[PDB]
């Protein structure tokens, strides 16, 4: 499923003209400030839910579990601990 | 899963009035959130092609459809590496998201599956 | 800039010689610089600072 | 859009002084600095690391 | 409990007393009082003779 | 013809590091492969150097490690580098595996590199476990004891196998000397399998974040990915430097600075952090043999991803529901890690069981269902 | 004398007063309970370790930096 | 687990050596050695430290040779193969108070005082735990705690009952540099000294780390410029498509 240079396995290409300029002719950091602020904000905003929802859910579960565990091993939690074991 | 499977199940749903009433709106939002149109892809450009059946279907595409697919893949790759999205006419509009490849793969698979059946025939 | 390019950069043999000689200088001077800076931020704490009492 | 002799717009990226020696020299200064720190870092790494094989403090004692 | 060696004949069940966290073993060397969870482990031993055991 | 192409030896290197055609759109998550190669090189260099100063005999092992710390020139660095790079190796391998799962790298035609990859991961676990024993501190001994006793669960022969592994009736000198020999060996085996999975991959080439073919648009590995790999190499070396020079013991257990004592049992015996999720899965099943099977199954189940993923599309970039499920799967795997090092107490016992069910149901139920439904939504939604 | 003594006393009377009073009340209860007979044959014997920990943790928070400043 | 079973967690004290760029205070190390020698060394060994280790850290070559030369060490047998003693050398390890574990336990009501050479790394808390433990013996155990005989209440020790009694009291040591030897001061000095004993490379390690951080950061910045420079023809590429 992959060939090599000259016979890579692409369907025939026709009609595409590609253009580019030399690394010495270009400013490598052109538009960096716009990218760093606006591009990163867009990319991050669009993926935020997929991180926030699972992280926040599992952090909540952990927080509840660790707080209960802590309370069961106090004096106040003696009776509830006795039942739990 | 085979394209045949996907197409048949989809047709069962589209038949049922109740089912279509609840599934079609979900499917449309799914496609909007999927975001492949924002890289100028058509849905069928995403189908896995590294299989004998798919290689055969792609070889049967008309030359123009095949040249246009190559350009969409190259253009999408350039958006991906640049971390940009399509703008303007590069965005695939819902009316342009045509199933150009589905009929070819369904024919290839029809033969492949008939061959499997007939390889197991028992003279009665 | 032409002159500098022609002498130190154009021939890779010269470019590599310049890089290696610079690395030698960097290494020696950086060592001395960090040693002094380290001694100033940690003044009165190190053995060298209390050694004179003994 | 159609003519392939109309080069796409590269003005947002093109440097005006692109053919000058100063232009090349700057990029080679960055490459050279990187090669220089890599050489000094390699030397430090090799020297400190290989010194493990020289007589240890208990042996020198 | 944790693995100190109990001082024998001492205790409160007059068998063995671990001084570490104050766990009391019996004359069977069974745990009676203190943090220790189990009775003092028995090795695999056999009486080859009536006068010699092998462990 | 260029020499790099004509000469058969040069041509093999050329095919993998120079002319190798890559997709032009690999993102930074494609950099973990070269970071793993870097960890492997650091472990070989530091490990062989430690072997020149370490003594595998149980009477001298712990003290030989103290001699390395105290007397050998730069011994402290070599030891801390080796111990911290073991943790970095696992961070990179989990990242690399997470990349592979998110982007569908296990799908045809890459089932073979993925399957060999699962074995690489098993070899890394064994290598790291044996290396940890070599210190012969308290965690070394008690970790060896608890983990090696899981083999006693094998029916009929289990006890015999344990005594055979230990070379005696408990973890002691014979065990330590054999672990040293195998710990030295296993990284070489691991390097061979790492090479095998790359040769297997070379038939299809790298996948890419869009999940489509890159045969239309290839870039040479060098110079593009050589220079992109340097960025993450230097980022890695910055993290390495912060741990090795400023906090060398943050990832370790203080009990491993107490010499092994078969009498005193440590308060809590836990594996190194990177094994903690598998330990939580083992605890979840009450049966001894059940727990061992579940724990091994947790790794071997990765082999069925090629089958249970029913999607017609490779990878998750365009699959919102799959992306949500993957996020929950990953966070669950981290929670299992945390539960691996809590005490066996309420309510963490039941939570560990629920998280274990979620872990397995991802492979057996959720991924097959979600991937089926997304197929239908893509088809209907684009009609 | 030991600077810690003064700092600890000041922190107990000041920022850690609630915890000081909790510990005190606990001590009073436990001592009284020990005074009562058939205490030795009781199921649950209360201690004041918890309250002590809350107080000491508080004193340490308010003292650690001050103490090391005068050494 | 109960908090008592864990032990109270020690405060974070601002040690001189806390701080990416900070060494130990060597004057405190020297004072801490004097606390070790006059108080702790009665029950605790420091077996991983040789006399040469003190030199140029806490003591001069001559001071450390003098400490070594006051002791007797086992020599090689004489010509009839009879045992002999010799005076100590810089290469010798600091000798411990007891000949074996059994003797150590017999002198400490069954408890074995640990060797202190790695204790700062072998306990959660490090210097803070040592300082908290030494200064954290309350005059009276919290009401209701029953101590086993020969146990002392200390909240920082897990379980609360430690076999080591309080040992630091105002003026048990007379420091040679005129520093007032309060309980707190002695605990701070000896905790610093023990930290040094656990990790004697500390000062050098952090300075080499500073050099590494600087070089690696520069290399990272340059590698970003070089990557962007090399990639710009790919990033800047443009297409015109005329469908055939
Ligand atoms: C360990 C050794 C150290 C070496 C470091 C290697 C780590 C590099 C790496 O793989 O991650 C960098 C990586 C940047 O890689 P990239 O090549 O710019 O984009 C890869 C994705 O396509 C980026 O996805 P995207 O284009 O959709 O942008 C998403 C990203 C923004 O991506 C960035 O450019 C950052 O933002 C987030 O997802 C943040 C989560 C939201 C929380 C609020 O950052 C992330 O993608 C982080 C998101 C992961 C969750
Ligand atoms: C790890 C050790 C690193 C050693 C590198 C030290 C000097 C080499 C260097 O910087 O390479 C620059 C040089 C030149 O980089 P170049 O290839 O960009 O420069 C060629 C163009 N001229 C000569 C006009 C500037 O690269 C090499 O020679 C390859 C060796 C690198 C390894
Ligand atoms: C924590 C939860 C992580 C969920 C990630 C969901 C997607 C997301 O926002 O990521 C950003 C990006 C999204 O990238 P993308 O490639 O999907 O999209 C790029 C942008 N578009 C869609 C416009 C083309 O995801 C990644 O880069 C994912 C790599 C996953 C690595 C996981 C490591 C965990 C290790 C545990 C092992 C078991
Ligand atoms: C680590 C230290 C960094 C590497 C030091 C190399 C020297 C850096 C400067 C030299 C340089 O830029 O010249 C190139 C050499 O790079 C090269 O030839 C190598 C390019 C980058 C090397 C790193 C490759 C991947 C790193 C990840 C590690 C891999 C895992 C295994 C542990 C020439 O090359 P050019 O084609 O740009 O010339 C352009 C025209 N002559
Ligand atoms: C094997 C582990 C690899 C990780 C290396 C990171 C730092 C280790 C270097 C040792 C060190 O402490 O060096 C410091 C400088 O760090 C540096 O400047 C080194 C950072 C450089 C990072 C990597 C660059 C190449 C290294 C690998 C190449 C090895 C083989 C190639 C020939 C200061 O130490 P010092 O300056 O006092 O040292 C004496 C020479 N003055
Ligand atoms: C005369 C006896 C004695 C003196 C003096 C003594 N110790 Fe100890 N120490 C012990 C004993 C016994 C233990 C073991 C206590 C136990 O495990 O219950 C111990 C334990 C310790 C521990 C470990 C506690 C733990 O977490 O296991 C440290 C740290 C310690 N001592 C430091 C010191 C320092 C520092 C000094 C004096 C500056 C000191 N000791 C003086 C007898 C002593
Ligand atoms: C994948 C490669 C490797 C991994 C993941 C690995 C992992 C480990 C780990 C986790 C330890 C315990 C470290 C500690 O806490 O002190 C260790 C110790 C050790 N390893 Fe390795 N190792 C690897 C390769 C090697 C190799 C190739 C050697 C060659 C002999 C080696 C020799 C040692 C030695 C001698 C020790 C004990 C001394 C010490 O603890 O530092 N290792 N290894
Ligand atoms: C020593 C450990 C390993 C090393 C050095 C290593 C190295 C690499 C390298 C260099 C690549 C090509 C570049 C990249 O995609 O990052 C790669 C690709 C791959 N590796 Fe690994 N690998 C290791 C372990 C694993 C493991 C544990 C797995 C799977 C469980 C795995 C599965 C793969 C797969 C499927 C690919 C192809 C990914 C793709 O390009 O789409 N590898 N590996
Ligand atoms: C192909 C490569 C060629 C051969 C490689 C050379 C192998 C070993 C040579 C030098 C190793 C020992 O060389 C020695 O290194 C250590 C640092 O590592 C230096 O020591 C210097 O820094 C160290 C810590 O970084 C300090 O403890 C020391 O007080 C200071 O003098 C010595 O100044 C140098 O004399
Ligand atoms: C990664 C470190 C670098 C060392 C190289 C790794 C060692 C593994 C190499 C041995 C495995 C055999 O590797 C195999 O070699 C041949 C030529 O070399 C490659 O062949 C490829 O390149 C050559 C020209 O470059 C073409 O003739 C051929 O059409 C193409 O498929 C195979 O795609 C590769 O699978
Ligand atoms: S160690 Fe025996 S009672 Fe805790």
């Amino acid at each position: 499923y992959m060939g090599w240079w000259g016979h890579m396995g692409s369907p025939p290409q026709k009609g595409i003209a590609g253009y580019t300029i030399s690394p010495f002719a270009a400013r490598p950091f052109a538009g960096v400030v716009h990218a760093a602020i606006f591009n990163t904000f867009r990319r991050t905003k669009n993926q935020a839910l997929f991180v926030i929802l699972p992280v926040s859910f599992f952090y909540y579960v952990w927080t509840q579990a660790s707080e209960k565990n802590e309370w069961l091993y106090t004096k106040a939690g003696r009776h509830e601990l006795a039942k739990a074991l | 899963a085979s394209i045949t499977s996907v197409v048949k199940t989809s047709e069962l749903i589209l038949k049922s009035p109740l089912l279509s009433k609840i599934v079609v709106p979900l499917a449309k939002t799914y496609v909007k959130f999927s975001g492949y149109r924002q890289l100028g892809f058509k849905m069928n450009d995403l189908i896995i092609e590294e299989t004998p059946n798919m290689q055969l279907a792609l070889r049967r595409l008309p030359p123009t459809e095949s040249y246009d697919r190559v350009y969409r893949l190259i253009r999408a790759t350039q958006f991906s590496l640049s971390h940009k999205l399509a703008t303007g006419n590069d965005i695939t509009k819902p009316e342009e998201d045509d199933h150009y490849l589905i009929p070819y793969i369904l024919d290839v698979e029809a033969e492949a599956f008939e061959k499997d059946a007939l390889d197991n025939l028992e003279v009665v | 800039a032409t002159t500098f390019y022609n002498v130190f950069v154009k021939r890779n043999s010269a470019f590599v010689a310049t890089i290696l000689a610079s690395a030698f200088v960097f290494d020696m001077t950086f060592e001395t610089a960090i040693d002094n800076f380290w001694d100033r931020i940690n003044a009165g704490k190190q053995w060298k600072d209390i050694r004179h009492k003994y | 859009g159609k003519s392939t002799y109309k080069i796409p717009d590269f003005t947002p990226y093109l440097k005006k002084d692109r053919n000058t020696d100063a232009n090349r020299l700057f990029s080679y200064f960055m490459i050279g600095s990187f090669g220089m720190l890599s050489a000094a870092g390699a030397k430090a790494t090799v020297q400190d690391f290989l010194s493990n094989m020289s007589a240890s403090a208990d042996v020198l004692a | 409990h944790l693995g100190c060696v109990p001082i024998g004949e001492a205790g409160d069940f007059g068998g063995w007393f671990c001084p570490c966290h104050g766990s009391h073993y019996d004359i069977s060397g069974r745990i009676r009082r203190g943090p220790a969870p189990l009775n003092l482990e028995i090795p695999e031993y056999d009486f080859a003779d009536a006068e010699t055991l092998v462990i | 013809m260029a020499l790099r192409k004509k000469n058969s030896l040069l041509n093999m290197a050329n095919s993998y590091v120079l002319d190798s055609p890559q997709p032009s759109n690999l993102n930074y998550f494609w950099n973990f492969g070269s970071l793993l190669a870097l960890c492997l090189v650091i472990q070989l260099a530091t490990g062989i150097t430690l072997a020149m100063h370490y003594t595998s005999h149980a009477s001298l092992a712990f003290d030989s490690v103290e001699h390395i710390m105290r007397d050998v020139n730069f011994g402290w660095f070599i030891r801390y580098a080796h111990a911290n790079t073991a943790s970095f190796f696992f961070i990179c391998i989990y990242a690399h595996m997470g990349r592979n799962i998110y982007y569908g790298s296990y799908k045809t035609p890459r089932v073979l590199p993925w399957s060999i990859g699962v074995i690489i991961f098993l070899l890394l676990i064994i290598t790291a476990f044996m290396g940890y024993v070599l210190v012969f501190g308290q965690m070394s001994l008690w970790g060896a004891t608890v983990i090696c006793n899981l083999v006693s669960a094998i029916p009929w022969l289990g006890e015999d196998i344990v005594h055979f592994l230990w070379g005696g009736f408990s973890v002691g000198n014979p065990t330590l000397q054999r672990f040293f020999a195998l710990h030295y060996l296993m990284p070489f085996v691991l390097a061979v399998f790492a090479l095998l999975h790359l040769i297997a991959l070379h038939t299809a080439g790298s996948s890419n974040p869009l999940g489509i073919t890159s045969n239309v648009d290839k870039l040479s590995m060098h110079p593009y990915y050589s220079f992109k790999d340097l960025i993450t190499v230097f980022a890695f070396l910055l993290m390495f430097t912060l741990f090795v020079f400023f906090s060398p013991d943050k990832l370790g257990h203080p009990d491993n600075y107490i010499p092994a004592n078969p009498m005193v049992t440590p308060a809590s015996i836990v594996p190194e952090w990177y094994l903690l999720p598998f330990y939580a899965i083992l605890r979840a099943i009450p049966d001894k043999l059940g727990g061992v099977i579940a724990m091994v199954a947790a790794i071997l189940i990765l082999l069925i991803l090629p089958i249970v993923d029913r999607s017609i599309i490779r990878g998750n970039a365009f699959k919102p529901i799959s992306k949500l499920l993957f996020g929950f799967f990953i966070c669950n795997f981290l929670l299992l890690g945390v539960l691996g090092q809590v005490h066996i107490e309420p309510p963490f016992i039941v939570l560990g069981q629920i998280c274990t069910i979620f872990y397995f149901s991802y492979f057996l139920i959720l991924l097959p269902m979600v991937s089926t439904i997304e197929n239908i939504f893509f088809y209907i939604g684009s009609l | 004398p030991d600077p810690a003594i003064a700092l600890h006393e000041a922190a107990a009377e000041g920022p850690c007063h609630d915890f000081k009073h909790h510990f005190d009340e606990c001590v009073e209860r436990v001592t009284k309970a020990q005074e009562a007979e058939d205490y030795d044959h009781a199921e649950y014997k209360e201690d004041c370790v918890e309250e002590f920990f809350h107080l000491q943790h508080c004193i340490n928070d308010n003292t650690a930096d001050k103490l090391f400043r005068v050494l | 687990m109960t908090a008592a079973e864990h032990g109270l967690h020690p405060a974070e004290y601002p040690w001189p050596q806390n701080g990416m760029l900070s060494t130990f205070d060597h004057a405190s190390l020297r004072r801490g050695y004097q606390v070790y020698k006059e108080v702790c060394a009665a029950c605790h060994s420091l077996d991983r430290i040789a006399w040469r280790n003190l030199v140029g850290v806490t003591h001069t070559t001559d001071e450390a040779k003098a400490f070594a030369e006051e002791l007797e060490y086992d020599d090689e047998p004489d010509d009839e193969g009879n045992p002999r003693k010799r005076p100590g050398k810089l290469a010798d390890y600091i000798p411990g108070p007891y000949p074996n574990e059994q003797a150590a336990r017999a002198a400490n009501q069954g408890a074995l005082p640990p060797d202190l050479s790695l204790i700062a790394k072998a306990r959660h808390g490090g210097a803070d735990y040592i300082f908290a433990l030494l200064t954290g013996y309350p005059d009276e155990p919290p009401a209701g705690v029953v101590l086993a005989p020969g146990m002392n209440y200390n909240p920082y020790f897990p379980g609360g009952g430690i076999g080591m009694a309080r040992t630091l009291f105002d003026g048990v040591v007379e420091y040679e540099d005129g520093t007032p030897a309060t309980t707190s001061q002695m605990a701070k000095d000896v905790a610093a000294f023990l930290t040094w004993a656990a990790e004697p490379e500390h000062d050098e390690r952090k300075k080499l780390g500073l050099k590494a951080i600087i070089v690696i950061s520069a290399m990272l910045g340059l590698s970003v410029y070089i990557k962007k420079f090399k990639w710009s023809p790919i990033k800047n590429r443009k297409f015109i498509y005329n469908p055939p």
